[PDB]
């Protein structure tokens, strides 16, 4: 910007002052500004469906902590989605998980995600991002973090 | 010395002069001028703290300046001309990153 001084009594406003340039703050933009979370048309067949032509997939063993929990900070919240297929609900403890989640991306087309948390008793999941857009795969086991 | 630390765009705000009230502070001047030759100022005070300093220095982006005297830290909210923060010193580092001391 210019950079202008005021007089706010009864100011001025000329052409002239000085141009000084201040770093402004980072916008990232999200994977919610875009989505409608949602439940499905068909579930049953679009759950596979979305497998079907979509799928990407990323695998950890968890080992030092055998809690979904973290990794449920960064889903529920990140994604905006729902959790689901009446799996959902864990109360201040549970055995297993399964979101099997979801929302429609912009450009019109969907973002799938079904996490299966897996406990042995050390977590080791399994997280498939199907979409029915190609851009949300990845960024979906991106984004989620 | 005298306290001050200059931001990039152009200006060295010091304070003070040598006792004055470090209401003074100010610079951005405004012209150029040959190598060897000298230059104009602009004038604008802010400032007319108390603690005597004997430190300066610079947020890491120029911004926050921590700012010592009479062995306290004053920082200030510069532009603001707020203080930023207090407390007394011995020594110190910025986090350098420009967010922790």
């Amino acid at each position: 910007f210019t950079v202008k001084d005021c007089d706010p009594n009864t100011g001025e406003i000329d052409e002239e002052g000085y141009e000084d340039e201040y770093v402004l703050e980072d916008l990232e933009v999200t994977v919610a500004d875009h989505i409608q979370k949602v439940m499905k048309v068909n579930f049953e067949a679009a759950w596979d469906e979305v497998g079907d032509e979509f799928e990407k997939e990323e695998t950890f063993t968890l080992s030092t902590i055998k809690t979904l929990e973290e990794a449920v900070g960064n889903i529920v919240k990140f994604l905006g989605m729902h959790p689901c297929e009446r799996s959902d609900k864990v109360p201040e403890n549970k055995n297993t998980h399964t979101l099997l989640l979801a929302g429609v991306f912009r450009g019109g087309h969907d973002i799938l995600v079904r996490s299966r948390l897996l406990l042995l008793d050390t977590v080791t999941m399994q997280v498939t991002a199907r979409s029915s857009e190609e851009l949300p795969v990845d960024i979906i086991l991106a984004s989620v973090g | 010395e005298p306290a001050m630390s200059m931001d990039a765009n152009g200006k060295i705000i010091w304070a003070k002069h040598s006792e004055v009230q470090q209401a003074n502070l100010k610079a951005m001047g405004d012209t150029e001028i040959k190598d060897g030759e000298r230059l104009p100022l602009a004038v604008k005070d802010m400032g007319s703290c108390e603690i005597y300093p004997q430190t300066i220095q610079h947020n890491p982006n120029g911004r926050f300046v921590v700012v010592c005297g009479d062995g306290e830290y004053i920082i200030y909210t510069a532009m603001a001309l707020r203080n930023k923060s207090f407390g007394s010193a011995q020594e110190f580092a910025w986090a350098h990153d420009s967010s922790e001391y």
